[PDB]
DNA sequence: CCACCACGCGGGCGGTAGCGTGCTTTTTTCGATCTTCC
DNA sequence: GGAAGATCGAAAAAAGCACGCTACCGCCCGCGTGGTGG
RNA sequence: UGGCGGUAGCGUGC
């Protein structure tokens, strides 16, 4: 069911929207949403589980 | 009113500025750097 | 598929935003007027930005993300009309290239024969003429008595503008 | 040539981004259906 | 057979959160820019 | 001797 309501249908397009609900109003692009999606969970930088 | 937002006398010199004199203050610094700007014919992004 | 747009500075950090964006590698441009004068002196004569705290950026943004211009040290943020950066015409900075042409008009005015107020001594709360800009630190003010205006040098900021 | 003191003019802060994150009740608006027709 | 009124729930925004009193701490811009002295 | 924020405490069915 939540497969059938996700209006997204690829890895790109899901960045994409990823991106414009963390930071509305600048334009979305693939390597900023790229980058965006790296570090928000993925980098030692950002996130860190002590 | 002046003393409806009092300036308070600290010790060393210092003064106590009450919020509604800093809004005012911005205020006013904002409505003069936009005269300005209409005076030197800014662009219409500048001004709006 | 460069794109201009504006974008407000910190105060008095207009040269280190411009030297990081140009360490960037994005175009600048910044309106300079030199023709202005204050009464601080030091031969008045001197390149000032016009339009202050206000810089157009020349970009691509897939080159270059808008969020990496917000933070480059001194620019203060973006100009949005909206959720969106503006973007400005390309006629406006073709204009803005060549419509410099010196402005005359200063918010202060050390040229002769302009009313000054003295807020010091008996003079306080009287105005007097201005008699020309002699030295760099301080200028010499009319003194108006009732008998006759005589000339004397004063502190630049010892008289206010009226 | 460098360091301490005074004076005036902006404003989120600081950074070549992101910061939030244990309430309830009332009021307003909006997408989405719907549904009801002329 | 498509457009306008219904509505309907879901989400977003605003306002409130007892009364007196006592004590302590911290703060009451601040940062660039010019002046001046060593 | 003028105020804000934080903290703690007092009296409030025994």
């Amino acid at each position: 069911e939540t497969l059938r309501v996700d209006p997204t249908n690829d890895r790109l397009s899901a960045l994409v929207e990823i991106y414009r609900m963390m930071r509305p109003g600048e334009p979305p692009t693939r390597e900023a949403a790229e980058s965006l999606f790296e570090n928000l969970f993925f980098s030692e930088d950002r996130y860190d589980l002590s | 009113p002046p003393d409806l937002r009092p300036l308070v006398p600290l010790d060393g010199g210092r003064f106590a500025t009450s919020d509604l004199n800093d809004l005012y203050r911005r205020v006013i610094n904002r409505n003069n750097r936009l005269k300005r700007l209409l005076d030197l014919a800014a662009p219409d992004i500048i001004v709006r | 598929m460069q794109s201009w747009y504006l974008l407000y500075c910190k105060r008095g950090q207009l040269q280190r935003a411009q030297e990081h964006l140009e360490r960037q590698a994005v175009n600048c441009l910044a309106p300079m007027i030199t023709l202005e004068k204050i009464v601080r002196g030091k031969r008045t004569a001197v390149s000032e930005p016009l339009f202050p705290n206000y810089l157009f950026v020349e970009f691509d943004p897939e080159v270059i993300h808008t969020t990496t211009i917000n933070a480059t040290r001194g620019v203060s943020h973006f100009v949005r009309f909206g959720a969106s950066p503006a973007i400005v015409p390309s006629a406006v900075i073709h204009q803005l290239s060549v419509y410099k042409p010196k402005d005359i008009v200063d918010p202060a005015t050390p040229y002769p024969g302009d009313k000054v107020i003295i807020t010091e001594g008996a003079f306080e709360g009287f105005q007097a003429i201005f008699t020309e800009p002699d030295g760099e630190a301080r200028s010499m003010l009319l003194l108006n008595l009732i008998n006759k205006e005589i000339k004397h040098s004063v502190k630049n900021t010892e008289f206010r503008k009226l």
